[PDB]
């Protein structure tokens, strides 16, 4: 119980959230609150996503 | 002998009356090659370029089954024990892309690594998992909720609840992959509009009799599987 | 020949090898033809040597 | 199984349990079958003649095999997977299950004293060299041969 | 169900309905021990198509019992 | 205005959809009245260009493809790839970026994770100049620039190899691991070996070199027997 | 299980990247290979 | 706009080019998910503005 | 509501027009024509056969050969023979089908149930007090399918 | 096997049934002897016959 | 025939058959339903071919008296009626397929005993029987 | 219309507790609430089939119009009482309500005790209070006495939070 | 309702005894179509299974007049209402 | 017969006439329909036979061979003898370096024979069997020899005469691997002395693959007149009784 943080305020806590074995895959720690009242992801507004890549190499190959 | 320009590939073959038989939202990947009697479960995906030859014996494939890109399973026809040497493979099974099968027991919710042989006897019991890169040695058991590792594999640590819910739901999320890509074809093959007319075609050398349509009915057929001959 | 139109065969034609055994027999002729009318006495007569009594009690007496 | 880190794995001719059978033809087979598993399921992956096991397992939920048996149970489904046991294991396996016999005595063939039902036999360690003997059972509906 | 039962029914509502008067009794009493004697009966199958059997022996006592209401 | 444009490009592509399955049905309905069995072909469905409806495979004509690869969905090829045969590139679940001058061995499984936690790019993002070899596996990884991947490699999502580094064959970098530059990684647990020299460096590169003129000749070779397109 | 997108769009995740530092010299033959993130 | 990925990051630290490449690499993920999920969208908005009418049309002459 | 005209070749479409639902009329009801010979033998019967008669036959004939097609697209391991003798045989049924409605407009219009081209002195007055069927005909289809509405 | 259904073939023979099923011996004899009894050998299965009978 | 049928509501052939527009009803309504349920069969037949020609005749010669039972006007006219559809429907049990391709190949040199055919042609014959003698019984007490 | 409504919350209920409910155990339970609420609804059939086929409408109205003799009231009240009862639900006939809630799932266990024994007890009180009933109604008041003493004594012997809260 | 209105509080008691114990005799079953994995139950024509739509469509329709039969049932009345009208007249 | 006359003649105009029209109408369906999905669609391709590339000068000679798979892969100076079977997936790359397949030689599924120098001879001797996910590499792999499935030999790898490398096992770079012996692990090292009853399982094992081989090859080589015939055949199977059992 003292060396309990799972949200790393006290004890830093890993973007990855976890040190992967070498013998597991690299699996998220599950939350602890497992809610899923979760909206889709939210991205900001005036988002300029368009495929950049793919209209650059179809530029090179026209 | 082996000089044409068009594959004679069929992603689905039988071998002397041994009919390979699949399951509603399965998805064999038209690159992958599935001979014999090979019995493949409900939402079962077969990546690309996987061959699984139930030739010398049997395949039972269980239903929410993931075989990685670069599987080979085949069977050995006869195992020491006396036990039936065909591939049983478990429900949530997901085995990593360039694995070997050789005519082994594998039950549910069972993770085999990418480049894992798993040799004939063996048997790998629920919940079992085997790192990438590791060779089973035949005639072994792997207890079941266990985590193994090397060559030969040497038990590594037993696995939480959690790992074990963590892996049979990567088993439930290759069925949307699968949707998507039978989304992309559609259920009537379009290839044989691009081939030119031959002299074998046009000129049929010999004739048989009127039987049943293999096709027969179809079309009260629900076209479940756009990648059905 | 092969009317290709862009990669589809507009005249992709491959005959079917599955006929019936009878397709080309004087049976199958059109009914009044010299060649049906052979067929059919010959069926005619061996249907009588095979059923004289039916046949006498059936078109005899109809 | 107690493993430890970097243990090899146990052969698995080392964890099987031995069923010596006597087919409806006389005939004597030799099967493996694996402790967790039930005798049903193992007469049908070796393929053994003479099961015709018409309810194939009974229910999924609830079932005979369960540690104790659950009260709410249904039993046995038909009387298709009679096997005759051997004396020193049928004697350690006990008194049947109230349904398991009420099953059992509702057979359009002629049972035993050491007749019980193989999809309500589970396998244990101790029934390693265990003689059973399986005479033709019947078949039960229409679809029995289909 | 459509014909075998329909003409019973019918033979009790239209074809002979002058006969009430003695067709009550039986079909109450044939009820009675359809009702009492199935009940256990029903409960002690394992068998698809005796569950199907059993579904129209049901259906039809209730529907007798509905025509026996309609003699009334 | 957005939602507006894909909503009416959803439209578009399932109406061209319902066309194309209305003809095919009635070609097929016509190669039945003509008692014709050309409809009847088991020819192989396999595509070697599978785009995931926008999720399309783009690459430069440089490129060389081999004709049993499978490129599914989001793949960005640089110039002078070079892909072997057999080899898949699922960019169903996340893209797929190989950079220029790029060599995939023959048999190469190259795919994306579901899902991985932040700061961890759930792509396949691969450099310049890398040399792979037959039969790896590639899962979520970040191969950066001049590396080699030995033959049997299996490299596991979250892994980095950073520029110069070279991992012997039959070797495996488990999930969220860092390569550093200019060393040699050996062993399905990869251990250190030792730092690379000029001499193994410049051969690596003369090696990744001769591989995409390897597949510069391949390509040219297959465009002369028909069996490659354009 | 969880499946949403940790890396989001609408900010950048505060985040201390010397906490922890991978090693990237010295390795011996037995050792283990290091870790790429280790941002806290 | 400019490809990071196929660029030439050999002037720099091997840790400074991995750092760009994953930073690019999130960047067009970031993108490629918001891609996605405006097409995902478009399969929902479409079935209500289509079909729902003639489900309420269906549903009225059912019950008034 | 009109009928199409007796002895031409629509006239067996007349069969289609029913004034009310009922499949009979009562023991003592007045058909809806006047009764030309109630008392019908099989040749008074073919005696009045007419142009509508054999336009039912007709009709039998044309619609027949798709029906006994579609009967056919259910048969197989059959030789070109058989397949040809069915088609014949199916063929023939439905002409004899024909053959019978033609026979039954033609006892009908002896007995005046349908149109004969006669009409009562006087008409049957009826009073239509339940209606539920007068405006959803004359603003649809099935106006042309009841007589008198 | 061709027309032989899962009937599989080994090196020496082939098997005269479905893979992991049971040889039967009467089976054996008949295809080895076909019609050679040197005398009434009483097996399992006769001597079960007798006793029912 | 049924739709455009017309008439009086009376007897025919000796007054051993009614045309009432309930009788007739109850024929069109049995006919409706049998061509709803030959429909649902043919679907199904085009799935799997279990069944011979032999028995969808029996089938085909049911739905064809099985209506006439309903225009009777006398126990005496159903009576018969109903001893032909049960005729045709023992038929219809006769012609029940017996063994089927199953992949069941360890019953290919043992006797194995299915005993449903003779349970239902015995049951069904018996209990036609006694029905068809009760019913003789009831029809010579009614003429008394 | 209010009946069927009544009528309407089973199926969904049912296909919540069967499909939803992570215990193994919760498919019997499901079973149980299924015969126990529709004998409880059967019952109030039968007694809405009374009250329709006596007096021939569909209104509250036009049932204060009409008055029931002393056995038919006897038997409307005896029948919606107990169906509702069932539903309730009051002694004996809570064992479907236990098994439900120990088994069902936490989401439906707050909406099964919340509401639906709420929609129980607004159809007794529409039918019960549109009618004139003649009778002592001192044995509801013992059923339902008795069902709050044999709830109450025993809380002491659930181990089980849930099956207590269940007996609250 | 028939029942009530032809006043047979007897017969509307063994009405209800019969449809209870059927009731349960139906629902006995739905313990049963629990399976700890789904089940394998079409037939396999083509190498695949074979699903057939013209079965499947009648029991969409035989669905949707189970689900939403009632508020359609008042025609079904009419009709059936109107044929046995004529059985004495 | 005016009835079969009918029938003759619409046979003749439905066939002549609505099989080619309906046929045109369906191809200019399917055109038009795929090119309005464009570009957000692939359509149905014709798979190249890539089982026998050539390169400027380097052909195959894989004639002799008894089975090559369709999907199979051999490009360039790959020369095979007779009775040797390439199994599906397989890729043998003559142009980095010539390949010799001896007699009877199994090349299993998804087996690389690649060559790891410019030029050097990758020559796999008679009665070799390599087992699948296999990768070899301008090695000399004397006759009788066994590789199990998943085994890696390397670029100066020399396997002897009826030396046998266990499945799984990688044999490092330049090592020789003797007569007789078998070799497992990630680095190949002299397992044991391989036993006769060993030999003899392995022996079968090749036999049994040569056999198969045959018989795949005899399937795979299938014409599609052949194919569509087995697929009513299937078909018709799916529906005999036993008395046609009996009648065949
Ligand atoms: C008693 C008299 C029955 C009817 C006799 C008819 C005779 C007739 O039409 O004969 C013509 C035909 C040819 O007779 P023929 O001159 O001998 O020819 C030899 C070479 N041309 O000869 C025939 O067609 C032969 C008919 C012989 C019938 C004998 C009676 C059998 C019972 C009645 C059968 C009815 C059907 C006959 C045809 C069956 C099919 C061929
Ligand atoms: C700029 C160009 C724009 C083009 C827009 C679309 C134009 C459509 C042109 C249609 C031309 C029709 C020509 C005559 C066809 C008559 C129908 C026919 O022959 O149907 C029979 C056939 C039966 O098929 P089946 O039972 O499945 O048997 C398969 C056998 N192996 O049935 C078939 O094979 C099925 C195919 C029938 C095709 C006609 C159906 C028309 C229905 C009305 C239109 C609805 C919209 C369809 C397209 C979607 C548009 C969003
Ligand atoms: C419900 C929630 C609607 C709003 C969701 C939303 O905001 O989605 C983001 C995007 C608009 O982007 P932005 O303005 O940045 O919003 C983010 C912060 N507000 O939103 C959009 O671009 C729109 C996303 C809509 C997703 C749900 C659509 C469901 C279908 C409804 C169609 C209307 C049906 C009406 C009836 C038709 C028949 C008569
Ligand atoms: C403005 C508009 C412009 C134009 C729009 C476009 C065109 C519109 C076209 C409209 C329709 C045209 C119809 C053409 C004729 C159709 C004939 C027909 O379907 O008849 C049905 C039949 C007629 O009934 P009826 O005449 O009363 O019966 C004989 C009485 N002598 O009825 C019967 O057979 C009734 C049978 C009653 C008994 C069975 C049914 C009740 C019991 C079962 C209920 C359902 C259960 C499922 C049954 C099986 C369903 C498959
Ligand atoms: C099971 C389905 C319900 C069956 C209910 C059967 C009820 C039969 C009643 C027969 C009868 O006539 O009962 C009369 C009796 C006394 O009524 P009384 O007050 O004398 O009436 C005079 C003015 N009407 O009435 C009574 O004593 C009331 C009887 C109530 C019975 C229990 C009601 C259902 C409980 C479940
Ligand atoms: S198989 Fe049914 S009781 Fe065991």
């Amino acid at each position: 119980l003292l060396k309990f943080d799972p949200f790393g305020f006290y004890s830093p806590k890993l973007l990855s959230e976890n040190r992967p074995e070498e013998a597991m895959p690299f699996y998220e720690d599950y939350p602890q609150n497992d809610s899923h009242w979760n909206l889709w992801e939210q991205f900001p507004e005036d988002f300029e996503d368009s495929n950049a890549e793919r209209e650059a190499i179809l530029k090179s190959n026209k | 002998k082996y000089g044409e320009n068009i594959s004679k590939h069929r992603s689905l073959m039988s071998l002397y009356d041994l009919h390979p038989q699949i399951g509603y939202q399965s998805y064999i990947a038209p690159n992958s090659t599935v001979i014999g009697e090979v019995t493949i479960g409900n939402e079962t995906t077969v990546w690309y370029n996987s061959v699984i030859r139930g030739d010398v014996n049997a395949v039972q494939i269980g239903n929410n089954v993931s075989i990685g890109e670069n599987v080979v399973i085949h069977t050995a026809g006869s195992l020491p024990t006396g036990q039936p040497a065909s591939v049983d493979i478990g429900h949530y099974v997901i085995i990593g892309s360039k694995s070997t099968i050789y005519s082994c027991t594998i039950q549910d919710e069972v993770v085999i690594g990418q480049g894992c042989v798993i040799l004939e006897g063996a048997r790998i019991e629920k919940g079992a998992m085997i790192a990438a890169n590791s060779v089973v040695p035949p005639g072994r058991l792997i207890p079941a909720g266990t985590l193994w590792a090397g060559n030969p594999c040497t038990f590594v640590r037993n696995l939480t609840k959690s790992e074990l819910a963590t892996n049979i739901d990567h088993a439930k999320k290759q069925l949307h992959l699968a949707q998507q890509h039978r989304y992309e074809y559609l259920p009537y093959n379009s290839a044989y509009l691009q081939k030119s007319n031959s002299e074998e075609d046009l000129n049929p050398t010999k004739y048989d009799d009127v039987t049943i349509n293999y096709n027969f009915g179809d079309e009260e057929r629900a076209q479940e599987n756009p990648l059905k001959y | 020949g092969d009317f290709f139109v862009d990669k589809y065969n507009f005249s992709r034609r491959v005959v079917d090898h599955r006929q019936p055994y009878d397709l080309n027999f004087s049976i199958n002729n059109p009914v009044g033809s010299r060649v049906w009318f052979k067929a059919w006495k010959q069926k005619a007569i061996g249907n009588f040597l095979n059923l004289v009594g039916v046949h006498y009690a059936f078109y005899g007496a109809g | 199984h107690h493993h430890h880190a970097g243990d090899q794995a146990d052969r698995v001719a080392d964890k099987i349990i031995w069923i010596n059978i006597q087919n409806r033809i006389g005939q004597f087979e030799r099967i493996s079958a694996f402790e967790g598993e039930s005798l049903l399921e193992a007469l049908q992956r070796n393929k053994v003649a003479g099961i015709v096991a018409t309810c194939e397992g009974g229910e999924d939920i609830n079932t005979m095999l369960e540690k104790p048996i659950d009260p709410v149970t249904y039993g046995p489904f038909c009387s298709s997977c009679q096997v005759v046991v051997s004396n020193p294991w049928r004697n350690k396996m006990g008194n049947l299950h109230y349904l398991e016999e009420r099953n059992l005595v509702r057979s359009s063939y002629p049972t035993t004293e050491n007749s019980r039902l193989a999809c309500c036999i589970l396998v244990e360690k101790w029934m390693n060299e265990m003689i059973i003997s399986i005479p033709q059972n019947p078949n039960s509906v229409y679809e029995d041969n289909m | 169900f459509l014909i075998f039962f329909l003409f019973f029914s019918l033979l009790f509502i239209y074809y002979l309905s002058a006969l009430n008067n003695f067709f009550w009794i039986i079909l109450l009493i044939i009820s009675i021990i359809g009702i009492f004697y199935i009940i256990s009966i029903i409960f002690d199958i394992n068998l698809f198509k005796a569950f199907l059997a059993y579904s129209t022996i049901i259906n039809s006592i209730s529907f007798i019992l509905l025509i026996i209401a309609i003699i009334f | 205005m957005k939602l507006f444009q894909a909503m009416w490009t959803r439209t578009i592509y399932s109406i061209g959809r319902m066309v194309r399955e209305t003809g095919l049905a009635l070609d097929r309905y016509g190669c039945k009245l003509e008692q014709d069995i050309s409809c009847y072909e088991p020819l192989s469905r396999h595509r070697n260009i599978l785009p995931i409806y926008d999720l399309v495979p783009t690459f430069y004509h440089s490129t060389f493809i081999a004709p049993n690869s499978s490129l599914i969905g989001a793949v960005y090829l640089g110039q002078n790839t070079v892909v072997g045969y057999g080899s898949t590139l699922r960019g169903d679940n996340h893209a797929i970026r190989v950079g220029h001058n790029t060599v995939i061995g023959d048999k190469v499984a190259i795919s994306n994770v579901a899902t991985l936690a932040a700061g961890i790019p759930v792509s396949t993002n691969i450099g310049n100049h890398v040399n792979i070899g037959a039969g790896c596996v590639l899962q979520s990884c970040v191969v950066d620039d001049n590396v080699t991947v030995g033959h049997n490699t299996v490299i596991l999502e979250g892994s980095v190899l950073e520029r110069g580094s070279v991992i012997a064959p039959n070797s495996l970098v488990p999930a969220g691991r860092l390569i550093p530059s200019g060393q040699l990684w050996a062993g399905s647990p990869v251990r250190y070996v030792r730092d690379l020299k000029e001499e193994e460096i410049k051969l690596n590169l003369e090696q990744t070199e001769q591989n995409l003129s390897i597949g510069k000749t391949h390509k040219s070779s297959l465009i002369q027997q028909e069996a490659y397109d354009r | 299980r969880q499946n949403f997108a940790k890396n989001i769009t609408t900010t950048d995740i505060p985040k201390d990247s010397h906490h922890f530092a991978a090693k990237r010299s010295g390795f011996t033959q037995t050792e283990q290979a290091p870790f790429a993130y280790n941002d806290v | 706009f400019e490809n990071v990925l196929l660029s030439n990051r050999k002037n720099l630290t091997p840790q400074e080019s991995v750092q760009k490449v994953i930073n690019y690499a999130l960047l067009q993920d970031a993108k490629q998910r918001s891609r996605t999920l405006r097409h995902i969208k478009a399969s929902w908005v479409i079935p209500a503005l289509l079909f729902t009418y003639p489900a309420w049309y269906l549903a009225k002459g059912a019950v008034n | 509501s009109q009928t199409f005209a007796h002895d031409s070749f629509l006239g067996g479409l007349n069969l289609f027009k029913r004034r009310d639902p009922r499949f009979v009329l009562d023991q003592g009801e007045r058909p809806p024509y006047p009764i030309i010979n109630s008392n019908s033998s099989f040749v008074d019967v073919l005696s009045n056969f007419n142009k509508a008669d054999f336009g039912l036959v007709l009709f039998s004939a044309a619609i027949g050969f798709p029906l006994s097609r579609w009967v056919l697209k259910g048969l197989t391991f059959s030789s070109l023979n058989y397949r040809r003798g069915l088609f014949s045989s199916v063929y023939g049924g439905v002409i004899l089908w024909g053959l019978v409605l033609g026979f039954n407009n033609s006892y009908y219009r002896l007995n005046g149930f349908v149109d004969n081209g006669l009409v009562w002195k006087r008409k049957e007055r009826k009073l239509n007090k339940y209606d539920f069927t007068s405006e959803f005909e004359d603003n649809s289809f099935f106006k042309k399918l009841r007589i008198r509405d | 096997v061709k027309g032989k259904g899962s009937i599989r073939k080994g090196i020496h023979g082939e098997g005269f049934g479905a893979p992991s099923h049971a040889h039967d011996a009467l089976i054996h004899q008949i295809k080895q002897s076909k019609d050679t009894m040197d005398y009434q050998n009483i097996t399992n299965e006769v001597a079960q016959n007798f006793a029912n009978h | 025939y049924l739709i455009t049928f017309n008439g009086y509501s009376s007897t025919f052939w000796w007054s051993h058959f009614k045309l009432n527009n309930y009788s007739l009803y109850m024929y069109l309504l049995v006919i409706i339903f049998n061509n709803y349920f030959l429909y649902i069969t043919e679907k199904h037949i085009k799935i799997l071919n279990n069944y011979s020609i032999d028995y969808f005749f029996s089938i085909i010669n049911i739905t064809l008296f099985i209506p006439m039972i309903f225009l009777s006007n006398t126990l005496f006219t159903f009576f018969f009626l109903i001893e032909l559809v049960s005729c045709a429907i023992f038929y219809k049990f006769i012609v029940s397929k017996i063994s089927f391709k199953n992949s069941n190949y360890k019953d290919n040199y043992f006797s194995i005993f299915s005993k449903n055919y003779l349970n239902v042609l015995f049951y069904q014959y018996w209990s036609s029987f006694f029905s068809s003698v009760m019913i003789g019984f009831c029809i010579i007490y009614l003429f008394s | 219309l209010f009946f069927m409504c009544y009528e309407l919350l089973l199926i969904p209920s049912f296909l919540i507790v069967y499909f939803v409910s992570p215990s193994r155990r919760a498919i019997q339970a499901s079973l149980y609430f299924v015969i126990w609420t529709q004998l409880g609804s059967l019952l109030v059939l039968i007694a809405i089939s009374y009250i329709i086929s006596i007096t021939n409408t569909y209104e509250f109205n036009d049932l204060k119009y009409f008055n029931f003799t002393n056995s038919e009231s006897t038997i409307i009240i005896f029948l919606i009482f107990l169906g509702f009862g069932f539903k309730a639900p009051i002694w004996p006939f809570h064992y479907w309500l236990t098994k439900t809630h120990v088994e069902a799932p936490s989401g439906f266990s707050i909406y099964l005790s919340g509401f639906l024994v709420k929609t129980a007890l607004y159809g007794f009180y529409k039918f019960n209070t549109s009618i004139f009933i003649d009778i002592d109604s001192s044995i509801f008041i013992a059923i339902c006495i008795m069902g709050v003493v044999d709830s109450s004594l025993k809380m002491w012997g659930q181990t089980d939070l849930k099956k207590l809260v269940a007996y609250g | 309702l028939y029942s009530s209105f032809k006043s047979q509080y007897l017969l509307i008691l063994f009405m209800t005894i019969l449809n209870i114990f059927g009731m349960y005799f139906y629902i006995q079953n739905l313990r049963f179509v629990v399976k700890k994995n789904k089940s394998s139950i079409l037939n396999y024509k083509n190498y695949y299974v074979n699903i057939n739509y013209s079965i499947t469509l009648n029991i969409i329709l035989l669905n949707f007049f189970n689900f939403f039969g009632i508020l359609f049932l008042s025609d079904l009345i009419i009709i059936l209402n109107y044929i046995s009208s004529y059985i004495y007249i | 017969m005016l009835r079969l006359r009918l029938f003759d003649a619409y046979e003749k105009i439905s066939m002549t006439f609505l099989g080619p029209l309906y046929r045109r109408i369906g191809k200019s369906l399917a055109q038009t329909g795929l090119n309005i999905q464009q570009p957000y669609t692939s359509d149905d391709r014709l798979v190249p036979s890539l089982r026998n590339i050539r390169v400027t000068n380097k052909i195959p000679s894989i004639n002799d061979s008894e089975f090559i798979a369709p999907n199979s892969v051999v490009i360039g100076d790959v020369i095979t003898k007779e009775g040797s079977s390439i199994w599906y997936g397989a890729t043998l790359r003559g142009e980095l370096g010539p390949i010799e397949i001896g007699k009877q030689t199994v090349i299993q599924d998804l087996v690389n024979i690649q060559s790891g120098k410019q030029n050097q001879k990758t020559q796999i001797g008679d009665n070799v069997f390599i087992g699948p996910n296999s990768y070899i590499q301008s090695s000399k792999i004397n006759d009788n020899s066994f590789v199990g499935m998943g085994s890696t030999v390397s670029t100066g790898c020399n396997l002897a005469s009826n030396a046998v490398v266990a499945a799984g096992s990688v044999v490092p770079e330049n090592t020789q691997v003797p007569s007789n012996q078998i070799w497992a692990g990630s680095p190949a090292q002299y397992l044991r002395d391989i036993t006769p009853e060993e030999r003899q399982v392995l022996q079968e094992h090749h036999q049994e693959c040569v056999q198969l081989a045959r018989i795949h090859a005899e399937e795979t080589e299938k014409s599609f007149r052949e194919v569509l015939n087995d697929f009513d055949r299937i078909t018709a199977e799916a529906e005999y009784d036993h008395e046609s059992l009996a009648l065949q």
